[PDB]
RNA sequence: ACUGAACUCCUCACACCCAAUUGGACCAAUCUAUCACCCUAUAGAAGAACUAAUGUUAGUAUAAGUAACAUGAAAACAUUCU
């Protein structure tokens, strides 16, 4: 099947423009109280996640780092120490990851 | 008509889904946090939560260690399944995994989410927090459940 | 601006205190209503020949066999009566009918999530919101003070009745499910086309008929089964025991009334005529309500004699 | 085309209305508009229905004044064909002669 | 065509005729040339009808101003503050003497689609018809089917 | 008579409003520092008694405007409306912070305020209306309450529900209004001047004035409505959504006067309630 | 091709007399030979229109069509130079007075077809056009109330003439 | 009785409604000769006038943001897994 005729400019503002197509305004934005940066209430702070990724990335390299080499998975908790800090007695028997930088404010 | 069906089509079938399952769950269990499309994760969170329960029956039961043999592709996380994580959660009987959505996929703007198992020792996920027991409605509320309280 | 729901702002200590306060105030509620011929009930007439009565909204739990005295089985669906109240009434002149109308409101639901005007109905009513209201036709003998609660006991083993509800949402389906359309043979030439309808109107006419079976969205409306016998009644649980299947999937609510077939018109002489009121104790009605050919559990296995 | 077309139809419509119009009043003074310009006409008032109607909306006392004098000489017209012979004409009913 | 040209209705200056007579038009401009066939009718007109319309209208003021143009023009200035301007070029002495006697003798309102013949600012003098007119009035205004 | 009063209230509030904008002339730049959380570190160039920590606000973000509430300039609460006056370190406080109380108790005031300003303009002008005070309960007593004594003809007359209904009209009406709160730090010499005909008003000026180490009085009009604070207010009263006048009460030593206690409950358009949950508030409040 | 949106921020207007209303700013910004479709960048700028300069950022910010990112640059940048340049004093006081989206200078490709036939691609690209205004936004045209609707309607009825008359 | 054409009358003006074909009066723009000099005149010429040839070239539409197309998974992006 073929057009039978040219649709006009008229005809295809009116269905391109029908708010059905129109982008609709989201109510559901919102400052992130930590960092103040704009989130979906049902998502995940896209700044602070970004943050929490980073310092993840970082720890998970001094994993492999220690680890040295494929599947060599430890069968022991993990505990992330950073500088100026000690192990606990709970951190005792327990693989240590140390970090070269002081403990996040937010990481606990 | 899908009325009742619980599991989503993935992958080239029901194999290749059940090995994208496969895959996602042990980089869970390597990573202890893994973000992944909304859906997949979704389908994989009860996976999680049989394997914890699995770990959880011991390494001596057979029927686990084959269970665990299947879905951990990467053999050297058995023993982390059965030494490290069922152990963490022997005191839970539920709810090991937290799914949380993430900002949509900046290549093909995909709904994604991280899963991590709780009690990680990675860094806490930004957490979305109730609204302070300070705030004014809460107070209000606070005085209601104060004067039922005195009532009674 | 922004859209909220009742747990946005809402503390972790506060939200199971409000959860509770709520739910003790429904229960209490519905526990209030239980007396309701003490309360200044609406005169109660006696039955006569045209008179209709209010019906029931039940849900549907299921089904079951059950075996009469000849050996018969038959499968007979569970309806459910749960918080059923009268709640609004309207007079011959106020609904410009030919009958009066009484709404009758049924599966009490959350008040988080009604319309503040529903919300503020139910609050006058002094009944937490139900999922579903309906409207019963009704002569002015049978009207009912809102908020009186309905109970199973309402029908009667023997009884015939009419069920109406939504049938199960199938989506939009193709013409030979939809409608029972033959479709074309799978094997002997026929490119791309096994299940798609064949003409669907003549060349002369150069349209489509209104009212063409053509593919689209099926089931998902109302419809209603006629003349379902009831063959026993719950009263401990308020569950009916229809004949037959009903509409719609299980746990859907079903309007539920006398059956209007002209062969049933004037049964209703023995039925409890406004409603069956336990508040009467007049004599406490057993756990179950068997009809006269209905195997009960409990009884001796049936010899053909 | 259309514009040049419509001239014609232009004109059609206003007589049209005019006479549209023209009933209307009539009809409220209890006339017909085929006894109204008749009788004018008898009456030898030669107001053509562009002036009849504008008298009809905006002089109503004279519209009546001239319904009036048109009943008068449909009344006379019938009383002459009733009593047809050498009876005197009617005062209205005589016609002034030009040479 | 009128649906594509604006419309007035008809209408006078400032109620020209009531009072008095006044002549709408009031300044001429004549754009001629001393050189060029084109204006060769304007400067005939110029040299034997121009002083007599003058002075046969006092109350125009004209402008005959003779500069090199390719066509020359006639500008008529209303006292309404309509201005209209024609081309002269290439036309004869009695072309030009009717193009601007009719100036002369035109209002300065523009020349558009009229959408009356005629306009009354007073059109009724016995009452414009309304609906209660011709229907006769009834004992203590009762409407019909009224009981009192 | 109380128009009279109104107009010549309004004029003394805008002689002292030029007055002391006139009295700081040109533009003075004091630096103000967000030590805020987020955004940290921007320091503002403002100009002194002018710029206000809604202009902070306004150079931050629109977001600001929205969700702050109060100021904490130096570490005391501010009217986001009030004039900073040197350079200083501020944080903007919203409803929805770790420790809402100060914004809490500003809310809790604006809205005893609104309900007084209803309440004087509500009766008829045979009957006297004098507002007493405005008790700085707290909001764990689930109402605000605003204290009015009124005309000795009404010793015996307690509002109806259509009564109740009508002040929460007003209050209502006021809030589509969408005033703001405008506050000055004002001499207690011409907070006198200004409630010379009311010896509620005098004799609480005289315990503010006692109070401070200075004269200096809390001031502040919402519209056409000088009255006495107790401490900071919201920004505007469309800040308010949902708002009630609960009840009155008349207070047990009467043989004085009537001492009748207007007690209502609101809740910002941040924390908006369900219709249930404001119901059980409702109920609560008329306490 | 045609440069006039740049050139407009380059108006100087006389100096205002102390008794006249302070005069808006007005920062126009655009964005030339965008890789995305006119058509699909309209939607983006339909949306952000007339909203103020934070509401479009946060809108923008979340929405998943790729001319968003570049929106959002474009109105930082305005934002930018409006505060810089044109005398805005708050970021926030600014408002999308315009948004449009213009066709950009395309290039043509060959799309090959099943039997050695072919089709004209059209690698397309767009402008971008911003108009910032310094203000709060303009409230939003209300609903016409059944009170005034029956007012036109009354006022159209009182309009009648007697047509075709004296 | 009345309504009713472009028939006829009325006021003014009139060359101003048949295909093929035929006679005639004008004429846009261009160049040349003389003029003219904010757009022209008298003549001589001619690649001298495009709502239409599935016309040619170029631009942009419509179909249409449609049909179609693409990147196995996690991650330290080492690496591992399917
Ligand atoms: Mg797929
Ligand atoms: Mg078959
Ligand atoms: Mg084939
Ligand atoms: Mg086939
Ligand atoms: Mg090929
Ligand atoms: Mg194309
Ligand atoms: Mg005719
Ligand atoms: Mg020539
Ligand atoms: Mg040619
Ligand atoms: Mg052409
Ligand atoms: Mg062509
Ligand atoms: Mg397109
Ligand atoms: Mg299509
Ligand atoms: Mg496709
Ligand atoms: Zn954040």
């Amino acid at each position: 099947a073929a057009p039978k005729n040219r649709r006009t400019i008229e005809v295809n503002r009116c269905r391109r423009r029908n708010p059905q197509k129109l982008i609709k305004v989201k109510n559901n934005i919102d400052v992130c109280p930590e960092c103040g940066h704009l989130k979906q209430k049902h998502v995940l702070c896209a700044y602070c996640y970004e943050k929490v990724c980073k310092e993840t990335a970082e720890i998970r390299r001094q994993i492999g780092k220690q680890e040295g080499g494929p599947f060599k998975a430890p069968t022991i908790e993990t505990v992330v120490l950073y500088t100026g800090e000690t192990p606990s007695e709970q951190d005792q028997g327990k693989r240590i990851i140390e970090r070269d930088r002081k403990r996040p404010s937010w990481f606990t | 008509i899908s009325h009742g069906r619980v599991f989503r089509r993935m992958g080239l079938g029901p194999e290749s889904r059940i090995h994208l399952l496969r895959n996602l769950l042990t980089g869970l269990v390597r990573h202890e946090r893994i973000e992944a499309p909304w859906a997949r994760v979704d389908e994989m969170r009860g996976y999680a939560e049989k394997l914890i329960d699995y770990g959880k029956l011991g390494d001596t039961n057979e029927r686990a260690m084959r269970m665990a043999d299947f879905w951990l592709t990467e053999k050297d996380l058995i023993p982390k399944l059965f030494q490290v994580l069922a152990p963490r959660y022997k005191d839970q009987t539920g709810g090991y995994t937290r799914m949380l959505q993430i900002p949509n996929r900046s290549l093909d703007r995909a709904k994604m989410a991280v899963i991590e198992y709780k009690g990680n020792c990675l860094p806490p996920l930004p957490l979305p927090r109730r609204d302070s027991h300070l705030t004014l409605l809460n107070q209000l509320l606070q005085g209601l459940r104060q004067d039922l309280r005195q009532s009674q | 601006k922004s859209g909220t729901w009742w747990d946005e702002h809402l503390s972790e200590e506060n939200v199971p205190f409000i959860k509770q306060l709520v739910s003790d105030e429904d229960k209490a509620q519905l526990a209030s209503k239980l007396c309701p011929l003490k309360d200044e009930p609406w005169p109660i007439h006696p039955w006569e020949p045209g008179s209709f009565r209010v019906g029931l909204i039940a849900l549907k739990l299921g089904m079951m066999p059950l075996w009469t005295k000849d050996g018969q089985k038959h499968v007979v669906t569970l309806l459910q009566v749960q918080d059923c109240h009268v709640l609004k009434y309207t007079s011959k002149e106020n609904c410009n009918g030919k009958m009066a109308t009484l709404s009758v409101g049924g599966k009490t639901v959350s008040r988080f999530r009604k319309a503040t005007s529903i919300l503020e109905f139910y609050r006058e009513l002094g009944l937490p919101p139900k999922q579903t209201v309906k409207i019963f036709n009704i002569t002015d003998n049978a009207a009912i003070k809102p908020g009186t609660p309905l109970y199973a006991a309402h029908f009667r083993p023997g009884q015939y009745v009419d069920v109406t509800a939504k049938t199960i949402g199938k989506g939009f389906q193709g013409v030979m499910k939809r409608w029972g359309f033959k479709g074309q043979p799978a094997t002997h030439g026929q490119t791309k086309t096994h299940r798609r309808p064949g003409a669907v109107a003549t060349g002369d006419i150069g349209r489509v008929w209104p009212g063409t079976k053509m593919p689209g969205k099926m089931g998902n409306i109302y419809r209603t089964e006629y003349g379902l016998k009831v063959w026993r009644i719950n009263t401990k649980h308020n569950i009916i025991y229809v004949n037959g299947s009903v509409p719609g999937h299980k746990n859907c609510l079903v309007k539920v009334k006398d059956s209007k077939l002209p062969a049933y018109k004037d049964l209703g002489k023995n039925l409890p005529f406004p409603t069956y009121f336990p508040d009467g104790d007049e004599e406490e009605l057993p756990e179950d309500l068997y009809d006269e050919n209905v195997c009960q559990p409990g009884a001796p296995s049936i010899t053909f004699a | 085309v259309k514009c040049t077309k419509a001239r014609y139809l232009k004109k059609k419509n206003m007589r049209t209305l005019w006479i549209n119009r023209i009933t209307a009043a009539s009809q409220e003074h209890g006339l017909k508009y085929p006894a109204l310009i008749g009788n004018l006409v008898k009456c030898q008032v030669e107001l053509n229905r562009k002036v009849l109607a504008d008298l009809a909306i905006y002089e109503p006392k004279t519209f009546k004044s001239l319904a009036a004098l048109a009943s008068r000489r449909r009344h006379e017209g019938f009383a002459a064909a009733l009593g047809d012979g050498k009876e005197p004409e009617g005062i209205f009913s005589r016609v002034v002669q030009y040479h | 065509t009128a649906r594509g040209t604006p419309s007035r209705f008809l209408a006078s200056v400032l109620h020209n005729g009531l009072g008095r007579y006044v002549q709408q038009l009031q300044r001429l401009s004549f754009s001629v040339s001393r050189d060029g066939a084109s204006s060769r009718g304007a400067r005939e007109f110029v040299e034997r009808e121009v002083i007599d319309f003058a002075r046969r209208n006092p109350g125009v003021v004209i402008y005959v101003n003779s500069r090199p143009c390719c066509v020359p023009r006639v500008v008529a200035e209303y006292l309404n503050g309509a201005v209209r301007e024609e081309s002269i070029h290439c036309k004869s002495v009695e072309e030009i003497s009717t193009l601007v006697q009719k100036l002369a003798d035109q209002s300065g309102l523009d020349v558009i689609r009229i959408r009356k013949p005629f306009h009354t600012d007073n059109p009724s003098i016995q009452g414009q018809w309304h609906p209660f007119t011709n229907k006769p009035t009834t004992f203590r205004g009762l409407r019909p089917r009224e009981v009192q | 008579s109380p128009t009279e009063l109104t107009e010549m209230r309004n004029d003394l509030f805008n002689k002292e409003k030029a007055r002391q904008l006139s009295l700081t002339p040109r533009t003075e730049k004091i630096e103000v520092k967000h030590v805020g959380k987020t955004d940290p570190g921007t320091v503002f160039v403002m100009n002194k008694n002018i710029s206000t920590p809604y202009s902070c606000a306004m150079h931050l973000s629109e977001w600001y405007c929205r969700k702050s509430i109060l100021a904490l300039v130096d570490g005391q609460p501010w009217d986001m409306y009030k004039p900073l006056t040197k350079s200083c370190e501020i944080k903007f406080l919203t409803f929805k912070d770790c420790d809402p109380g100060e914004v809490n108790k500003a809310y809790w005031r604006s809205c005893a305020m609104m309900m007084g300003c209803v309440i004087e303009r509500a009766f008829k002008d045979e009957y006297m209306v004098n507002l007493v005070r405005a008790p700085e309960v707290p909001v764990i007593s689930g109402a605000f309450c605003y204290d009015v004594v009124l005309d000795s003809k009404l010793d015996e007359w307690m509002p109806t529900k259509e009564n109740l209904r009508s002040f929460t009209k007003d209050a209502h009406a006021l809030i589509y209004k969408d005033l703001p709160f405008e506050t000055l730090e004002v001499e207690a010499k011409v907070a006198l001047e200004i409630f010379q005909h009311s010896k509620y008003k005098v004799d609480f000026i005289e315990e503010k004035a006692s109070q401070n180490p200075e004269r200096i009085v809390k001031l502040h009009r919402i519209g056409d409505f000088i009255d006495v604070s107790e401490g900071p207010l919201i920004p505007r009263t469309s800040i308010c959504f949902q708002y009630e006048v609960s009840a009155v009460h008349n207070l047990q030593p009467t043989q004085p006067s009537l001492i009748r206690r207007f007690q209502g409950v609101s809740l910002p358009v941040h924390l908006r309630a369900h219709f249930t949950i404001w119901d059980k508030l409702l109920e609560r409040s008329r306490k | 091709i045609s440069r006039k949106w740049e050139k407009k921020n380059k108006i100087v207007y006389p100096p205002q007399l102390p008794g006249e209303p302070r005069r808006p700013a007005e920062i126009y910004h655009c964005r030339r030979q965008i890789k995305y479709s006119k058509d699909k960048m309209w939607y983006l700028a339909k949306l952000i229109r007339g909203m103020s300069i934070d509401q479009a950022l946060a809108q923008l910010e979340f929405n998943d069509k790729k001319g968003a990112k570049i929106i959002k640059e474009v109105l930082l940048e305005a934002q930018d130079m409006a505060v810089r340049d044109h005398n805005v004093e708050f970021r926030s006081n600014l408002y999308i007075a315009e948004s449009t989206s213009g066709r950009g200078q395309c290039l043509k490709r060959i799309r090959y077809h099943g039997r050695g036939r072919f089709g004209i691609m059209e690698k397309v690209y767009c402008h971008y056009f911003v108009k910032l205004v310094e203000g709060p936004p303009p409230p939003p045209e209300p609903p016409k109330t059944a009170v005034a609707h029956a007012k036109e309607y009354i006022q159209q009825l009182r309009s009648r003439t007697i047509v075709h008359t004296l």
